[PDB]
């Protein structure tokens, strides 16, 4: 193998992982936001912030550093993260060591006026020696001993589908949801609201509780059902009746229990509502009048893979595509999710054989995206990156 | 390979360096050399450095290389090592005279590593021992890693370690340590002295520092039945106190304990949190005042313990007159546990167990280096090949 | 005896260095640090028992 | 060129899950093996009329009146959890002495005449035991046979607060 040893950060739209690439895990996991406190002043990293959080201190605000394309948007307050990751967990120059950071699947727009700005950051401003940028989807199914996967990755932002075939990313074939984990927590709150007492510029507070209770009860208390949840209760129903008028028990009445720390006080779900929130995640139109049943992610997954029948037979994609599913991302580990996933698509494409893969690892894919970046870092051959240095940008800037 | 003679550990810390040359097979003794961990650094005219054991005509410099366990300055600590090491080698070859065949011929090293400590750091030590100290072998051996292999060795669980400035809380699953989660508070056993200074405004740091280490001061959760009770000055000065002997500690166990609450909650792996709070394990000087442990104990369960909220308990038995089944909660943890202690050896239980990281590096040195397979120790040949790189080729 | 001559003594061979390299595939563009081996050409004692407990 | 990119990543990607799980494998049997290792150095340590009249003293104090039992106490009160009955002198003298052993580490055989509660007084020992230092268990206790079933029912009446475990009848 090669004679370097990379530094690999991977910002996600919710989640920051960095560390080297000579070590299985990485050296830190850390919030792709801070707190601005205020003469102003960055607070960086998971107990920094949630110590300050705590601390409930006016003028204290939680502000993002990733949009929901999961591409950065603050570029100064990046800036602050990146030397804060240098300067205090992987403790080294960025002067040093070879830089490699993932992007998201895109439909190629964003991607120049992304890699400029990445130029400026990484040259003008830290003076990386070189730097590779790795495709979320494309590393983590190249990690995967795979070339051509559909990737399915639902995280923080939302799903994003992303078919990639023999190598090569189908950019119009790239779907990204706009549902996912952040959206859960939002509906555990409007849900649990009236029973914990509760019912930007209150961002602080948001976010504390997004990172401790709301992140417990998700872990614990959510499940996805395998099919259709308002079918499994007709079902359910209509099984329960002939129970009782036979002799004269439905699975959905189980009771779950959390004890909610902050006031002392338990909780109590029955298994329905356990599975509820999830199931706006597959049918959208359950919240609002506003959401057609084409923005849930069965629907979408089907379109994006259709889309990519559209090259440039199809029932040859189809079943490409369909025989290296790829289950990702940190919300895709709440239980039954892989199964209704697999359900969901199934049934959009009968003719098929699917067969999936996934990280059956808990914590590996909650980072399997910086897993994948890894994997890259450590491929024995300098040609097989495109490797941005300093020239590249020289060459650029003329006219 | 190798004499159980030629084993030596070595274990530097912000104030102290505990080090011991030669492992005594029957069983394990508590480490007997003790160095204060600082060297002098003369400047001399033309820039360069000079490093030594003493102010040389008061000429020299005082570094002390490792801060809140922190290397600040790794050409001191490098400079360190080879004195501590020098001295031994000279110790030993006065002693013996056919040493250098025998006691000295092929000395392996064990240097027990802290958690904050660069890869940088790590290297250039690694380069330092096989270049400049002309060692041939070297395990570095995490610190939390010792702790675990010393408890009888346990794949899951939590080190508290409880140093004069700072707490290290370091979880460990499948035997490794967790990066991500490990993290210190800016506290520690000092928190007790000025805890005590505000309680005892007309003492000062010597009385203050004597009560902490006498045999009356303890953490509650007969010398509690007393009012007042007695202890002697470092200058041999009776002191009486009242209650504030039985504080000064909360403080700091409120700290510990809010972290290792907000850690062990970012354990993703459910299965493996239950295990690592039910070996919870804790360490240094401070953890030696009676009372502590338990006391640390007492918080995590009074702030963590998943179970059912003593009112909500109460009504559920008022309802059913007119037995009570137990609420299972879907959290973690329903069980907390300190870390069961090993009582088979001997001399350990004697001294007490604040320093019982280095019983984790007798027990590691002994397995691995009088055994044949060099899997987890860089070698001459693997140094030739790879350089201080060859470093994580054989990490854990 | 002199403190050099004890390391030279005990314990009986190449040496790195922390550098610039810059890969080839003729040479690539840009550099890094990197280990190094090099080429063919490239004070005092403590006494023990003062810090012996006792 | 382009199959054998591809070819040769997948290669990588391969060889790389490989050496994860073998790391954590090599790992996983270190620690596995201390275990044992300890259990050895475990079981290691383990391993490792007048001159009767001196060395009983100093056999007791290791483990004549006054030495036997340094730890002293006397209870004239019957334990909270015994109903149903009174206790006699007799019973609290031999509650108060096996209390006192107990306390001093040490054992004893009762050698009583006939028919004075030893059930009785085995149950205040546990009961009284059991409520100061809230260890309600594990206990063993061996009972033969045409007994069990006395045993069972005096348990059950003195003291509902103690459950135990009898295995009888078919396998």
């Amino acid at each position: 193998t090669l004679n370097r040893k990379c530094v690999v950060i991977h910002n996600g739209s919710h989640r920051t992982v960095a560390g080297f690439s000579n070590v299985e895990l990485p050296q830190c996991i850390i919030p792709s936001s801070y707190i601005k406190r205020t003469e102003a002043e960055f607070i960086f990293g998971t107990y920094n912030m949630i110590d300050a959080a705590a601390e409930k201190r006016n003028g204290d605000e939680v502000y993002t550093l990733v949009d929901s394309q999961g591409l950065p948007y603050n570029w100064d307050a990046l800036e602050m993260q990146w030397r804060y990751l240098y300067d205090t967990q992987l403790k080294v120059s960025p002067e040093e060591l070879p830089l490699v950071i993932t992007m998201p699947a895109t439909n190629g727009k964003p991607d120049m006026a992304i890699l400029e700005r990445y130029y400026e950051l990484a040259f003008d401003k830290l003076n990386v020696p070189v730097f590779q940028i790795v495709i979320e989807p494309l590393a983590i199914a190249l990690s995967m001993g795979k070339s051509s996967a559909f990737v399915i990755d639902i995280g923080a932002s939302g799903c994003n589908v992303t078919p990639i075939i023999d190598g090569i990313v189908v950019k119009n074939a790239v779907v990204r949801s706009k549902f996912g984990g952040d959206f859960l927590d939002f509906q555990v709150h409007e849900r649990l609201a009236p029973l914990i007492k509760e019912e930007q510029k209150r961002s602080t507070d948001v976010w504390y509780e997004a990172s401790t209770w709301i992140q417990q009860f998700k872990s614990t208390m959510l499940q996805v059902s395998e099919k259709d949840l308002f079918e499994l209760e007709r079902y359910y129903k209509e099984q329960a009746d002939i129970y009782a008028k036979q002799q004269e028990n439905n699975p959905l009445v189980q009771k779950k229990n959390f004890l909610f720390k902050p006031l002392n006080k338990t909780l109590t779900l029955d298994l329905k509502e356990c599975y509820q929130f999830a199931e706006y995640l597959f049918k959208p139109q359950l919240i609002s009048d506003k959401f057609s049943p084409e923005d849930g992610l069965g629907p979408l997954m089907a379109k994006s893979v259709k889309k990519a029948g559209a090259s440039i037979s199809p029932e040859q994609v189809y079943s490409l595509l369909l025989t290296n599913v790829i289950i990702t991302g940190s919300t895709s580990l709440i239980e039954g999710m892989e199964q209704r996933i697999i359900k969901e698509l199934s049934i959009r494409f009968p003719q098929y054989k699917l067969t999936t893969f996934a990280n059956q690892v808990m914590m590996d894919r909650k980072i399997q995206g910086w897993l994948g970046a890894l994997t890259m870092a450590n491929l024995p051959s300098w040609s097989l990156g495109k490797w941005y240095s300093k020239e590249d940008y020289e060459t650029l800037k003329r006219d | 390979p190798f004499r159980q003679d030629s084993i030596l550990i070595i274990y530097p810390r912000s104030q102290t360096t505990l080090v011991q040359f030669g492992l005594n097979e029957e069983t394990f003794t508590v480490p007997e050399l003790e160095i204060p961990t600082q060297i002098y650094r003369t400047t001399r005219q033309d820039g360069s450095y000079t490093y030594h054991s003493t102010n040389k005509d008061n000429k020299a410099e005082l570094i002390k290389p490792i801060q809140n366990g922190e290397i600040i300055d790794i050409s001191a600590f490098t400079q360190f090592l080879r004195l501590i090491f020098v001295s031994i080698l000279s110790d030993r070859a006065n002693k013996n005279q056919d040493a250098f065949e025998a006691e000295l011929s092929n000395i392996p090293l064990l240097l027990i590593t802290h958690h904050s400590w660069s890869q940088s750091d790590l290297e250039i030590i690694t380069q330092y021992v096989f270049e400049s100290l002309e060692i041939n072998n070297l395990i570095q051996l995490p610190a939390s890693l010792a702790a675990t292999y010393s408890m009888i060795s346990l794949q899951n669980c939590c080190i508290i370690d409880v140093g004069t400035h700072h707490t290290d809380i370091i979880p460990i699953v499948d035997y490794a340590q967790l990066d991500h989660l490990v993290s210190s508070i800016p506290m520690g056993g000092q928190s007790i002295n000025d805890s005590l200074k505000k309680l005892l405004p007309q003492w000062d740091d010597d009385q203050i520092e004597s009560l902490k280490k006498s045999p009356i001061f303890e953490v509650l959760s007969k010398n509690s039945d007393l009012e007042f009770n007695t202890f002697w000055d470092e200058k041999g000065n009776e002191i009486k106190v009242g209650k504030q002997r039985f504080q000064g500690c909360n403080n700091l166990i409120k700290n510990i304990s809010n972290r290792v609450g907000l850690t062990l909650d970012n354990i993703d792996d459910i299965n493996k949190a239950k295990a690592v709070w039910e070996n919870i394990i804790i360490v240094g000087g401070t953890t030696s005042i009676s009372g502590f442990k338990e006391a640390l104990l007492g918080q995590l369960l009074k702030d963590h313990l998943i179970i059912e909220p003593e009112e909500e308990k109460s009504k559920r038995e008022e309802e059913a007159k007119s037995f009570v089944p137990t609420i299972e909660y879907v959290q973690c943890p329903t069980v907390i546990k300190l870390a069961k202690y090993p009582d088979y050896f001997p001399e350990w239980k004697k001294s007490g167990y604040s320093e019982i990281i280095f019983l984790g590096a007798q027990i590691v040195s002994k397995q691995i280096f009088t055994h044949p397979k060099d899997t987890f120790y860089i070698t001459r040949e693997k140094y030739n090949m790879k350089g201080p790189a060859a470093l994580w080729d054989v990490q854990f | 005896m002199d403190p050099q001559t004890l390391i030279t003594k005990a314990n009986k061979k190449e040496s790195w260095r922390y550098d610039w390299y810059q890969p080839s595939k003729e040479k690539y563009p840009f550099r890094y640090k990197t280990w190094l081996r090099n080429q063919e050409d490239e004070e005092d004692i403590l006494d023990l028992k003062e810090f012996d407990r006792r | 060129l382009h199959l054998q990119k591809i070819n040769s990543i997948i290669d990588f990607i391969k060889e790389r899950q490989s050496e994860q799980w073998s790391r954590q494998e090599r790992c996983f049997q270190f620690g596995r093996l201390g275990a044992s290792l300890h259990n050895q150095m475990e079981k290691d340590e383990q391993k490792r009329l007048d001159q009767t009249k001196d060395t009983r003293i100093t056999q007791l104090l290791r483990q004549y009146y006054e030495v036997a039992h340094r730890i002293k106490e006397k209870i004239d009160k019957q334990p909270s959890i015994l109903v149903g009955g009174t206790l006699k002198e007799y019973q609290l003298r031999g509650l108060e002495w096996m209390v006192s052993l107990y306390n001093n580490h040490l054992n004893g055989i009762l050698a009583d005449e006939m028919g004075l509660g030893k059930t009785i007084q085995s149950i205040s020992l546990i009961t009284y035991l059991y409520e100061v230092k809230k260890d309600i268990g594990p206990f063993l206790v061996i009972v033969p046979l045409s007994t069990i079933t006395n045993w069972t029912l005096e348990f059950e009446k003195w003291a509902p607060s103690l459950n135990t475990i009898i295995y009888k009848g078919t396998p």
